[PDB]
């Protein structure tokens, strides 16, 4: 008379997986066989990338440019004497790193009106009361206003090849393509309608510490306002204190030499962004890259740090099992 | 000690007939649901928590903890209200009906809910009730209707009502003719059983017929009645304090061993949300020490928040530090463990097993509650009589004079009378097809069995019962002679006497006592010089395992009987203590009776009776039996029972050898310690009666250098399977308390039969009431039900348990599923400068805890059974024994914590470590800290799913559609929500960040691995428990 439903009974078609040690020891060495091929198949394309970080930061009373560690002229003029060992094959990309740099500051995070570098119009002459301790200057509004914004890294690098004679060969370096085309397009845009890159820009102004208008970062209309690469890539935060944040790709040249052929080079960094006084550092990360991405061990030492641990317990199960 | 007129005129000051079954209303509902809410520790504490964001400046928008907040109520609040909502549509039909009043020789149709107090009422056939009539005609003489309280307390049978005898012939004769009457009954008491009042009719010109009341004239508010033309009542309870309404009430018992450990818990969390502040705090204040660590030029602190006063500022932060670690309060826990119960209890209710034919009902759930609180019993009092033997006396091997009966005529044909007389048989009216039959329909029906056998063994015998007919009886000795019998007092039987007794009036003569009882209580009354005679007989069919029975008369004299007869009146018409007031005008009433004969009446077993009581054994409850039979017959019924193996060692502690006031403890301590103390083991049972018994309780206070109850108790935990016999009615109550109360608190399963049992039922942490032959007076107060015995092991085990593993398997992942969602936001205030950044997005600190991982838990609450339902029942070693609570003891707790912190740490360290490499892409391009917030998020909600992945040990087809339907269900919300949903936005933070968190090959590797070393510490147990 009572409901003999499939569900109420309470006997619904189930699996019932019978998990067993006699049918779990495998579970164990069926990774081991997966991992380690791994582990190991990435730890060689982990120390097969050749990367060289100078730290150019200063505070070396022998620092080829402590010259200009304290307040002088400017524009500064740092030259830092370098060699490589062993060419670089591919395309090699040039990060800048830093440190103690707490770019990650939620008083420092919300320092960003993602709706007006979007473009927004309205938005514009009056963002919002978020990037307030760089909001108005002389009672004005800021077109990149914020902190984020404001302390744009702001010093120019330079890599110089020193041939056979004296005169040193310069390195053709590249800028554009270095933002996530996703928000390069999309993410960023300059003011609603306008034909210069100027107009547009009528009751804003400049940043506090910056030196020169939105409008006038690159010549190149398809990287001046807002979508300027080097401001991009500036505005999505660290993520970390010791971070490092791509500054310029030299793409690999079609012929087959190598895009860095080894030796001594010359780098001489147009030093302007100070940093000395939070006691935090420089660099200037050259690098390659595989499809791991760039060189980092952690991914290959974990793997075969996992795939040679679950792989020998099994043992100590497996003849401690028969053993009883 | 109320008043009442039948026309209301005698010779609003009461309730008013409206029956409000609901507690909300259409206006207070919110002022009064919310708050019976927001009193609950984790649902206001989420309250405070939401002002300190609208008021203070804090991280998290206002979102991220009044949404999750103001679902869970939304969702709690509706179905607790709609689940209202059911009772008041329910309710405005049954007072909103038609019934008939007469108001003047008028027969109005009034709606039910305008009913007052006095006042006529009319009942047709098959019509429900208007209110607690009381009976005062019928259609027909007789002054008799049946009823079917088939709503109240669920019985199914015609029980069968008295009208009052001074007005039975009232009948449409105008009983308007504004007819006199007193009805005082004591204030509406919910017993739904005792009813205490007099009527005070007036004659035409004086009359003050003192026609006492009973429970046998009120007709309750909701017990359809049948087998009838018409009645007339006088409505004396109007609603809302007529007996039913008042039994809307029995919360007083939903108090489980898994409802305070999600009170433990908390305040744990509680006094850990705070060091995560507390230790997140002053290392603030003290990293902050540095002159330049803040505001170093490139984030200048705002003018204003320059300016604010250090101590304050030193508490915006550790109100910061809550907000940001709040989510370490699961948020909608008192929704699902909620829901769970709700949709999860029926199941107790439709299971087929608990279904018997004959009864042709099943199982019942009285307390949605309860359930988790069956796989905790540790103590299981069942009843003898009526669980252990189903309710089918048959009458064998009487002794008469101690000359058993197989003395002709000089008494014997007496002791037949005896038999045939004082008793509640009331054969079954009704006339059947006679001649075709044994001997005619003659069906009896009455509640108490140890009778019913008797009258059918008379049946087998000359004499026979047929009668009742108009205020005599009817009787055939051996002939054809009906032999009328003229009924006076029928003396009710009441357990804390153990007689009940008749006084009739020989036909043609004197009058007679007759009188039976269990004889522990019939001899103390009787020419003694006879006992002994007999004596020995009733230990014989005691001895083998026989109910027993003794039958005396007192022949009384006419010049006394006045004296009696005015005395026992007399002793009705008191409306205080009625019951007590005349339970002691006629024990003074059975002096000294001639005992005659004895009787002796056999019973049989359950199907398992005899299986599961050697199955508990097996799952380690200590099951006792609380009889109220003679000793030696429970012992006997014991053996067959099972529960006394061969060889047990009994401490017996029988009249038969207490017989005295000092003598027990002598032998009290002796067959304690230096018998049961100086050490298979079920070597010893106990074994204790109802006057032994009180001995101990009460008289415990002499002895305050070794108390004997203290001494007493000490043997009950170290005895497998205990016995008390002659137990009375109330101290099948005492020992429940005497024994819940120590060392602990033993959750004591009762299991009941009959009204005998009410007093556990009400008392146990859990009771069972079977509904057998008896009434449904035990099975209506207890929790549970089931129409039988044997399925008491089908409910404890294969129920309690599940009940249970499916449960302490949630409060504890519920929790679990959060101390490692906001771990990393701590970790992460590590490398920040402690300015409570988090981790997360927002989008991912609503939603990950009503939606991202809310289903899977609860499905695997539901549905599921981590021992097949069949290998659990068919096996009571241990699996109602590896659960003593086990389950959410500070043991396992503390282990999924440690858990949740590995798992944790792994989640940030873990990727921590994959962010010093300078790119993931192939491109080369960088990952910003948002990124670093779906990393270790995609990474959380892969664990704290998984991690259900390797317990669901049952895996239907919903499982496979919920676990694998919230992760698919991740991957796209962060795939959408990542997309164009800027409009309303205001921070369009998120817009890419997943999909290409995806487009690195190299993350999933960190992905897929970072999962595995956080169940590394899971798929481990299996292994080292799955080898051995
Ligand atoms: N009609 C009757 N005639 C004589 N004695 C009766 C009787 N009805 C009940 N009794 C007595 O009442 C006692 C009831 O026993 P008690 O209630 O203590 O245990 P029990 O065996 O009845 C278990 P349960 O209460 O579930 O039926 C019996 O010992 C019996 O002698
Ligand atoms: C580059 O940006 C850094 C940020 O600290 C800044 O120090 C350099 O000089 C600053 O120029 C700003 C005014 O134009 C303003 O920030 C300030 O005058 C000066 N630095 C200080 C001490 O505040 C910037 N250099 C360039 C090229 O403008
Ligand atoms: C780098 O800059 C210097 C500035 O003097 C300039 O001579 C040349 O462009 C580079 N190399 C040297 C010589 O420093």
């Amino acid at each position: 008379r009572p409901d003999n439903t499939a569900f109420k009974q309470q006997r619904l078609p189930a699996w019932q997986p019978i998990l067993t040690a006699g049918t779990v020891l495998p579970i164990f060495f069926i990774i081991g066989l997966i991992f380690i091929p791994i582990g190991i198949g990435i730890f060689v394309t982990s120390n097969n990338i050749r990367e060289i970080e100078i730290d150019y930061t200063g505070t070396e009373p022998s620092s080829p440019c402590n010259k200009c560690l304290s307040p002088d002229v400017t524009p500064c003029f740092c030259t830092i004497n370098f060699t490589l060992e062993k060419s670089f094959e591919g395309n090699v990309f040039m990060y800048y790193g830093l440190s103690n740099f707490y770019q990650n500051h939620r008083r420092y995070v919300k320092s960003r009106d993602d709706s007006q570098l979007n473009g927004d119009s309205s938005a514009l002459l009056n963002p919002s009361k978020e990037c307030e301790p760089y909001r108005r200057n002389e009672d004005k509004p800021i077109a990149p206003c914020g902190a984020i914004m404001n302390s744009m890294f702001n010093d120019t690098l330079e890599l110089f090849l020193i041939g056979q004679d004296s005169y040193p060969i310069p390195i053709a370096l590249k800028k554009k393509g270095i933002a996530w085309w996703t928000d390069k397009n999309v993410k960023f845009r300059n003011p609603p309608g306008g034909d210069n890159l100027e107009e547009r820009f009528k009751g804003t102004t400049k940043p506090v510490n910056w030196l020169k208008p939105v409008y006038m970062l690159d010549s190149d209309p398809d990287n001046n306002g807002f979508i300027n690469e080097d401001f991009i890539v500036w505005m999505r935060t660290a993520a970390l204190p010791t971070f490092r944040k791509l500054y310029r790709l030299i793409e690999r040249k079609s012929d087959l030499h190598p895009t860095l052929p080894a030796g001594r080079y010359w780098l001489n960094v147009t030093y302007n962004y100070p940093v000395h006084y939070f006691d935090g550092r420089k660099r200037m990360i050259l690098s390659t890259i595989s499809w791991m991405g760039g060189k980092n061990p952690f991914l290959g030492i974990a793997y075969i740090a996992v795939g040679s641990i679950s792989f020998l317990l099994g043992v100590v199960l497996l003849v401690i099992n028969h053993k009883y | 000690t109320r008043t009442v007129f039948v026309g209301n005129h005698p010779v609003q000051r009461f309730c008013d007939n409206r029956i409000v079954s609901s507690k909300y209303t259409l206006w207070n509902f919110l002022p009064k649901n919310l708050f019976e809410q927001f009193r609950r520790i984790a649902n206001f504490y989420f309250l405070i928590i939401f002002l300190v964001q609208v008021t203070v400046d804090t991280p998290t928008s206002p979102v991220t903890s009044g949404l999750p907040l103001f679902f869970v109520i939304t969702v709690t609040a509706i179905k607790q209200g709609y689940e209202d909502w059911l009772r008041h549509r329910a309710d405005n039909e049954v007072n909103k009906s038609t019934v008939y009043i007469i108001e003047n020789a008028k027969r109005v149709r009034k709606e039910s809910e305008k009913i007052k107090v006095g006042d006529v009422v009319e009942v047709q056939a098959d019509e429900t009730f208007p209110c607690d009539l009381i009976l005062l005609s019928s259609c027909t003489t007789d002054g008799t209707c049946y009823v079917t309280t088939a709503s109240l307390d669920g019985e199914s049978n015609c029980k069968t009502h008295y009208a009052v005898r001074d007005t039975i012939a009232l009948c449409t004769a105008e009983s308007i003719d504004t007819l006199r009457a007193a009805i005082e009954c004591e204030q509406p008491q919910p017993d739904l059983y005792k009813f205490v009042g007099r009527i005070n009719i007036y004659s035409n010109s004086l009359e003050a017929v003192a026609r006492s009341l009973g429970p046998e004239n009120l007709l309750l508010k909701g017990a359809t009645l049948k087998n009838t033309e018409k009645i007339y009542g006088v409505a004396v309870y109007t609603g809302m304090e007529t007996k039913m309404a008042l039994n809307y009430q029995g919360k007083s018992q939903k108090r489980s061993a898994v409802e305070k450990s999600i009170n433990a818990f908390l305040i744990v969390y509680l006094f850990i949300l705070l060091t995560k502040a507390a230790v997140c705090t002053t290392l603030k204040y003290v990293w902050q020490s540095t002159p330049y660590n803040d505001e170093p030029w490139y984030n200048q602190k705002t003018q204003k928040e320059r300016e604010t006063l250090k101590v304050l500022k030193m508490f915006t932060d550790f109100l910061s530090f809550m907000v940001l670690f709040n989510f370490i309060i699961p948020v909608s826990m008192y929704v699902t463990v909620e829901m769970q119960k709700f949709l999860g209890s029926f199941f107790i209710s439709w299971d087929k097993d608990f279904y018997d034919e004959e009864i042709n009902e099943g199982a019942l759930v009285n307390t949605s509650d309860l359930n988790e609180e069956l796989g905790q019993v540790d103590y299981v009092f069942t009843d003898k009589t009526g669980t252990l033997t189903e309710n089918s006396m048959e009458f064998i091997e009487c002794c008469i004079d101690g000359h058993k009966y197989k003395v002709d005529k000089n008494r014997e044909e007496l002791f037949l009378r005896a038999l045939c007389l004082c008793h509640t048989v009331e054969i079954k009216t009704n006339d059947a097809v006679d001649g075709a039959t044994e001997s005619a329909e003659l069906t009896y029906i009455s509640s108490s069995p140890d009778e019913i056998a008797l009258v059918k063994g008379a049946k087998r015998y000359g004499f026979t019962f047929l009668g009742n007919r108009n205020g005599y009886m009817r009787v055939e000795n051996q002939r054809k002679e009906i032999e009328e019998y003229e009924l006076l007092h029928t003396l009710n039987f009441d357990a804390v006497r153990r007689r009940m007794s008749v006084i009739v009036k020989t036909q043609e003569g004197d009058i007679l006592l007759f009188c039976k009882g269990a004889d522990s209580a019939v001899f103390p009354r009787v020419q003694n010089h006879e006992i002994e005679l007999t004596k020995v007989h009733v230990e014989r069919n005691a001895m083998d395992g026989y109910r027993t029975l003794c039958v005396a008369f007192k022949e009384i004299a006419p010049d006394d009987y006045e004296r009696i007869n005015r005395q026992l009146i007399e002793a009705k018409m008191a409306l205080q203590d009625r019951e007590e007031k005349m339970e002691k005008v006629f024990d003074d009433i059975e002096t000294n009776m001639n005992l005659i004969g004895a009787t002796a009446v056999e019973d049989k077993l359950q199907d398992q009776a005899a299986e599961t009581i050697e199955a508990l054994h097996a799952a380690g409850l200590k099951v006792w039996v609380l009889t109220g039979d003679k000793m030696e017959t429970a012992k006997s019924t014991c053996y067959a029972c099972r529960l006394f193996q061969t060889n047990t060692e009994l401490l017996e502690l029988t009249t038969k050898t207490i017989e005295e006031s000092e003598r027990k403890e002598d032998r009290l301590h002796e067959l304690l310690i230096e018998y049961r103390k100086k050490l298979e083991h079920q070597e010893y049972g106990l074994i204790i009666d109802g006057s032994t018994l009180s001995l101990i309780l009460n008289s415990s206070q002499d002895s305050s250098s070794n108390n004997y109850k203290s001494i007493f108790l000490q043997i009950c935990m170290k005895c497998t399977a205990v016995l008390c016999c002659r137990m009375a009615p109330l101290q099948k109550a005492q020992i429940v308390r005497m024994v819940k109360n120590l060392k602990g608190s033993p959750i004591t399963l009762s299991i009941g039969d009959g009204a005998n049992d009410v007093s556990m039922i009400l008392e146990s942490h859990v009771g069972i009431g079977i509904k057998g032959k008896e009434g449904r007076q035990a099975a209506r107060n207890s929790d549970y039900s089931v129409p039988k015995f044997k399925h008491l092991k089908k409910l404890l085990l294969a129920h309690g348990h599940l009940y249970y593993v499916r449960i302490a398997h949630l409060v504890q992942y519920f929790f679990y599923k959060n101390l490692c969602f906001i771990l990393p936001q701590f970790l992460y205030q590590f490398f920040c400068g402690f300015s409570q950044q988090p981790l997360y997005d927002a989008a991912y600190l609503t939603m990950y805890n009503i939606c991202f991982t809310s289903l899977p838990i609860l499905a695997y609450s539901l549905l599921e059974q981590h021992i097949n339902i069949d290998t659990l029942t068919s096996d009571p070693r241990l699996y109602m024994k590896i659960s003593g609570n086990a389950m959410l003891q500070l043991g396992p707790f503390l282990y999924w914590t440690f858990l949740a912190a590995f798992e944790g740490t792994v989640f940030f360290f873990g990727t921590y470590f994959l962010f010093q490499t300078a790119s993931l892409e192939e491109n080369g391009k960088v990952y910003g800290n948002w990124t670093f917030g779906t990393i270790v998020f995609t990474v959380l909600v892969f664990t704290v799913t998984l991690k259900l992945a390797l317990d669901t040990r049952f895996w239907t087809w919903i499982n496979h559609f919920v676990i694998w339907g919230s992760l698919a269900f991740y991957v796209f919300f962060s795939f959408f929500w990542g997309g164009i949903i800027w409009p309303f936005l205001k921070q369009q933070r998120m817009y890419f960040v997943f999909a290409q968190m995806l487009s690195s090959v190299s993350t999933w590797l960190a992905i897929i691995l970072l999962i595995f070393i956080s169940l590394f510490p899971e798929i481990l147990l299996i292994v080292l428990k799955n080898v051995r």
